[PDB]
């Protein structure tokens, strides 16, 4: 499983650039791909998505029409089309894997990304953007949502992400109750539906980074501001 | 004739009574049993739906002959249900042709029919059959209308009759030949395909060959009057003796009763000899 | 989201329909016989630890699947119930006039089986040259094994091949009658036996199986297309 | 040599099964009835579950 | 030696029969005459699982109680979401013919078997894609009939060569082999403690085998026809068997003989799938007359009938919490009853 | 447990008469089709004759057609087989076998790989 993106750099506001995400190893056909942008000194934001087999296609409110996303299974490459880059269009773009079923862990793998520069919906608010905490002692991260994410089926669509400095975000806990694949069991999550809290039993130097909260109950998938841990 | 009117009324009501039950069974037996949801069963379900829609016009059609005095519905309603009836008739004939073609494919080249037995092809062909039936029934709107003799009461004398514009113009050619092709082509196709099927079967098979022969005979007997009476009625407009008009009237009544008999028989003649259908009904 | 799960289910529906077209258009065959039967040679006659052997061959644009279960326990009363969806069962009979009685017993068991009562069986009397030479030698006491052969005579409707000895044809038709009596003992008529003659070297076996499968599918169409 | 070995193995296995202890059928029936009564009210099939809290419908 | 070999065999058989007869004091029917009957029960088909191509032979229920795996001889293994009817996976099989399928308690692995004499292990949590072939458990000389999972690494397979084998996934080799049966083994079931399991063979005998010791402890020869399906009582001590003789018999590991038989004069068709409800009262047996009959374990009464299938109900399974029963038949559809 | 205890046999002169009886127990005799299978020295097992549940349908192999007759008595659950006109080729051991499933006409008793529902059998020897 490896995701690498090509294309980018500096583009004029009226210029066009072809963003490509090539898939290797894993089956591209059965895995959906999201686009998530990371603008400097701020949080994440969803861009676009295509379902499996070039099916359902969704776009964020900011990028409807202006940006179109395409999928092409046989060459295992994901294409993102830039038509006009605005001032806010510069960000770190990430290629994100996703598959949806019971026991699935979508958004588990995130691509390295490429640099692009230019010459109601659910919103997340966090308790504090910076939490200076020493290694070893427990860490508690909390987030809020506009309305309860507890779907009538009986699960909450809350996704937690950890972004190490200079590394792609890594999924910690999906659905607020199930740990991801390969993540240590030290992470834990809880929530009453409207307020959510993430608890870590022990914090090490390798677990430092920015914590992001996500919802999948209803599009668009808006991310949190981002809580950073300082040691 | 009063005895003739009583006889035709009794025959029509008996045919309606038997056909309603037959069509209801043919409809809500396939939709409930998935084990028999095949191509032919779908065709017969469409046949039953078309026959049921045809029989729904009995309260309106029968009054035209039983009493002929009352008329309350508007011209638009008459055109609408007449178009529905003509579309259903054309759809039924085209489904006769489609079943004949499918049986010929399944007999002459049984394995070549295996690769084209997909439900999607059946849905596409039934959709195009219904669409072409609707298109062919389209000229009914400009054909039939409410008209009355000049200088009389426009209330009692109003009757839904084909417009004089069609008679005076060239639309009589459309009335004769555009409807005849939907009879000449299906009869030839049915005869040739069933003859080839019987030849391949014989070259018990005798029982089913006789059954298809009876099916073709009934098809011809119930559809030849339905067009020859139409031809005489088209010719009846031209000046001539009243003998041709009387013969056309009698032939039209015979075509009516024979067509309704065939419509009532279709959910029966195509199901009695089917052992799988005869067992799954229980 | 459950909508993505529904989309995945629809994609699985599409794939299942796509390969169900292939599954319906293809035909499955079951190969059965005995140790002395020439089933191993019949497989080698078809050209384009495991308990079941799958053979691929296509004739006239249609492909066939033959399954050979030779590498299995002889207690076959259980796994035979898995072959109901098979279009036809190809039976190989050794004409060594004695494993013939075992062949008739197996044919009776297959024909009278509740699950196999809707499956037509194809019978291939392999190694016909061995039977012909054995009956030409005259040392075989075919009357002793089957007393019915003493009084049975060749029917007037028989069609012997050119250059075939009359006693060879008489023995062949006696074997055919012995199998046909078991075939028609039930009298249901749902499935029909197809006696045939074949040898170790016979390139027309594929054509014969094609014709038998064609007839079986024709009967199935009569059963299922309101044509029987 | 195979038949005698198989017969001896079968006899040894049968004798080994002969020395096991057995408990009266009445006690077994009592235990089955006790397990019945213990889980009688926790069986959705035995006692239908209302559709309001039913995870299926 | 031979004559006294049969002499000793017959003497031991007679001794065990006499011990079993003396061990019987009151039948299950007599002691349960005072219990309250379950009465007539009606369960509707909540979900119908369309999508399979060929006839369906086996199915299994996961510990999550709503994900089930269905095995059909079309060459596909399908995981169905019972609550929402969507298909989680569609596993293409190397061999079309399959006679069994197993769902691991952890849900990470799914297994199957058939005429290939090979148990195919498939994983579901793999990040490389949807499903990949873990490894083949070749080594059996008979067709596999039933497979169940003890752990993520231990699996027991029943094959049509009178052998029951316990396989280790990590090593891929037969850890232990059991050859006590004389006929083709058709089914095996695991007790909740995963310490004992019974396998039914085509010899009217059900044998209790030890997963660790490897020795056969008890043999129940109360049947008169080939046993097709075998499954434990939820207590883990008793079990029932369904055979072709149209009768279902319940056996307990303490008494070492039959406790109660389930039969009716109107049934002349065998049983191929059997399961218990969580309380154990509702014994579900899949018969050959195109329907499933509900049998009272303690009363042998016809509580209900499941006549929603138009073909043989080859397989039947009950959720680990008993919420619903998914019955798979040869019509390529699974009907879930609640 | 199914118990098919074959009885009768022993040494008999060629051309004589012999009878074999089987004590069926552990099952309903009338609901299963019954048959006889013989094993000759140096030869494989072969089917001899079978009798239906009610005895209406009876078939014999060509080797002993007419000479041998098979009868069943559902009242006492016993199967009988009378032998006439013995020949040296008839020396073998005969196993009384039963069909696996009830209410069926299938025959799977030809198998010799330790069939479950056949008895130990009795050896019959013919010699002058």
């Amino acid at each position: 499983v490896q995701l690498v993106e090509s294309g980018g750099g500096l583009v004029q506001p009226g210029g066009s650039r072809k963003l490509s995400c090539s898939a290797s190893g894993f089956a591209f056909s059965s895995f959906g791909m999201h686009w998530v942008r990371q603008a400097p000194e701020k949080g994440l934001e969803w861009v676009a998505y295509i379902s499996s087999g070039s099916g359902t296609i969704y776009y964020a409110d900011t990028v409807k029409g202006r940006f179109t996303i395409s999928r092409d299974d046989p060459k295992n490459t994901l294409f993102l089309q830039m038509t006009s880059l605005r001032s806010e269009d510069t960000a770190m773009y990430y290629c994100v894997r996703s598959i949806y079923y019971y026991g699935s862990s979508p958004f588990d793998f995130w691509g390295q990304g490429t640099t692009l520069t230019v010459s109601s919906d659910i919103v997340m608010t966090q308790a504090t953007s910076s939490v200076p905490v020493t290694p070893g002692e427990s860490v508690s991260i909390s987030c809020r949502s506009s309305k309860s994410l507890l779907h009538s089926n009986g699960n909450t669509y809350l996704y937690w992400f950890l972004q190490r400095p200079g590394q792609s975000p890594q999924l910690l806990i999906y659905r607020m109750s199930n740990l991801a694949s390969g993540v240590p069991d030290r992470f834990s999550g809880s929530g009453s539906g409207t307020a959510f809290t993430l608890t870590i039993s022990r914090l090490e130097a390798e677990d430092v980074g920015v914590y992001y909260c996500m919802q999948h109950l209803e599009y668009p998938l808006t991310f949190g501001a981002g809580t950073k841990l300082e040691l | 004739p009063a005895p003739l009117l009583a006889g035709v009324t009794a025959t029509c009501v008996a045919l309606f009574v038997v056909g309603i039950a037959g069509n209801l069974l043919t409809m809500l037996v396939v939709s409930r049993f998935r084990e028999l949801r095949t191509t032919t069963n779908l065709y017969l379900s469409s046949m039953a739906f078309s026959d049921l829609l045809i029989f729904l016009c009995m309260p309106l059609d029968l009054v035209r002959l039983w009493q002929y005095r009352p008329w309350n519905f508007g011209d638009l309603l008459c055109k609408l249900f007449q178009f529905v009836s003509e579309s259903c008739t054309y759809a039924t004939v085209l489904t006769i042709t489609a079943l004949s073609v499918e049986r010929y494919f399944a007999i002459c080249f049984p394995l070549r029919a295996k690769v084209v037995v997909t439900k999607g092809r059946v849905k596409l062909v039934i959709f195009v059959i219904w669409a072409v039936a609707f298109c062919s029934a389209g000229p009914i709107f400009v054909l039939v209308g409410v008209e009355h003799e000049n200088g009389t009461d426009p209330w009692d004398t109003n009757e839904c009759r084909p417009t004089e514009f069609a008679v005076r113009s060239g639309l009589l050619t459309v009335m004769v030949w555009v409807s005849s092709i939907f009879f000449f082509l299906p009869v030839f196709c049915l005869t040739v395909l069933y003859s080839l099927i019987g030849r391949k079967l014989w070259r018990n098979h005798k029982q089913t060959v006789k059954m298809l022969a009876v099916v073709v005979f009934a098809f011809i007997l119930c559809w030849l009057p339905f067009h020859v009476g139409r031809y005489l009625f088209s010719k009846s407009f031209e000046p001539g003796s009243l003998e041709i008009a009387q013969i056309s009237q009698y032939c039209n009544l015979v075509s009516f009763v024979l067509f309704y008999l065939s419509a009532a028989i279709n959910p029966i003649l195509y199901n009695i000899m089917s052992k799988k259908y005869r067992v799954a009904v229980f | 989201e459950d909508k993505a799960a529904v989309e995945r289910s629809k994609m699985i529906e599409k794939q299942l329909q796509k390969d169900k077209q292939v599954y319906r258009r293809t035909l499955r065959l079951l190969l059965l016989g005995a140790d002395n039967s020439g089933k191993s040679t019949i497989v080698k006659q078809m050209r384009i630890t495991s308990g079941i052997f799958e053979t691929k061959f296509q004739v006239d644009k249609v492909n066939f699947h033959m399954f050979d279960v030779g590498a299995q326990r002889d207690e076959r009363r259980k796994w035979i119930q898995c072959f109901n969806d098979v279009t036809a069962i190809i039976f190989v009979v050794d004409s060594s006039d004695n494993r013939l009685q075992e062949a008739l017993n197996d044919f009776k068991s297959i024909w009278n089986n509740r699950w196999l009562r809707t499956i037509s069986v194809i019978l291939f009397l392999n190694k016909q040259d061995l039977l012909a030479e054995k009956v030409l030698a005259g040392k075989s006491k075919i009357e002793d094994y089957f007393p019915e052969f003493a009084r049975y005579t060749t029917p007037e409707d028989a069609t012997p091949e050119p250059g075939e000895d009359p006693r060879v044809t008489r023995a062949k038709y006696f074997i055919r009658k012995e199998f046909v009596d078991i075939s028609t003992a039930s009298g249901d008529g749902r499935h029909i036996c197809y006696p045939h003659f074949t040898c170790s070297v016979d390139t027309e076996n594929a054509r014969r199986i094609f014709n038998d499968c064609k007839d079986i599918i024709l009967q199935m169409n009569l059963r299922e297309y309101n044509l029987v | 040599t195979a038949s005698i070995a198989q017969a001896r193995k079968l006899v040894e296995q049968l004798k080994m099964e002969a020395n096991i202890d057995r408990i009266k059928v009445s006690k077994a029936a009592a235990d089955l009835m006790a397990y019945c009564e213990a889980h009688a009210k926790e069986d959705p099939l035995l006692t239908p579950v209302p559709a309001s809290e039913n995870p299926f419908r | 030696e031979l004559d006294q070999l049969r002499q000793e065999a017959e003497q031991l058989k007679n001794q065990i029969r006499d011990a079993r007869k003396a061990c019987a004091d009151a039948t299950l029917s007599q002691i349960t005459n005072n219990i309250d009957p379950v009465g007539r029960i009606q369960m509707r088909t909540r979900r119908t699982l369309r999508g399979h191509l060929a006839k369906i032979y086996a199915m299994h229920w996961g510990t999550d109680s709503r994900l089930l795996v269905s095995a059909s001889q079309d060459g596909k293994l399908i995981i169905w979401d019972s609550y929402t009817t969507n298909k989680v996976h569609a596993i293409p099989l190397r061999s079309s013919w399959v006679m069994t399928c197993a769902y691991a308690p952890s849900g990470n692995y799914v297994a199957c078997g058939g005429l290939d004499n090979i148990c195919s292990i498939y994983n579901l949590k793999t990040r490389e894609g949807n499903v990949r072939v873990s490894r083949e458990l070749a080594g059996h000389t008979g067709y596999l009939s039933c497979c169940r999972f003890l752990d993520d690494n231990q699996i027991v397979t029943s094959s049509g060569d009178t052998t029951c084998a316990l396989w280790d996934i990590e090593t891929g080799q037969q850890t232990t082999t059991f050859t006590g049966h004389t006929g083709d083994v058709m089914s095996l079931s695991l007790a909740p403690d995963t310490r004992l399991f019974v396998s039914g063979a085509c010899d009217a005998s059900a044998k209790l085998w030890d997963v660790r010791e490897g020795m056969c402890r008890q043999t129940f020869t109360g049947h008169e026809s080939d046993i097709n399906a075998i499954c434990f009582f939820p207590n883990g001590n008793a079990f029932a068997t369904g055979s072709d003789d149209a009768t279902c018999r319940l056996f307990d590991l303490r008494a070492d003989q039959e406790l109660m038989t389930y039969s009716h004069d109107n049934i002349i068709c065998g049983i191929t799938s059997v399961s218990f409800s969580k309380s154990g009262r509702l014994l579900l047996a899949g018969y050959d007359d195109f329907n499933c009959n509900v049998w009272d374990a303690l009363k042998a009464d016809r509580a209900g009938v499941l006549a929603g299938h138009d073909n043989r109900v080859s397989c039947l399974g009950v959720t680990d919490d008993g919420m619903a029963v998914a019955t798979g038949s040869w019509d390529s559809f699974l009907k879930i009853w609640n | 447990q199914v118990q098919l205890q074959e009885s009768g046999g022993g040494l008999v002169q060629p051309g004589g008469s012999l009878r074999l009886s089987c004590a069926a127990s552990g099952f309903t005799f009338s609901n299963y089709k019954m048959n006889w299978v013989r094993q000759a020295p140096g030869k494989g097992l072969e089917w001899v004759s079978d009798i239906s549940q009610s005895g209406a349908s009876i078939s014999y192999t060509g080797s002993v057609k007419g000479r041998f007759t098979i009868s069943r008595d559902n009242a006492k659950n016993t199967l009988y087989l009378q032998m006439n006109s013995l020949k040296p080729e008839d020396t073998a051991v005969y196993y009384c076998a039963r069909c696996p499933a009830p209410f069926t006409r299938d025959c799977f008793d030809v198998t010799s790989t330790t069939y479950a529902y056949r008895g130990q059998g009795t050896q019959v020897t013919v010699s002058s």
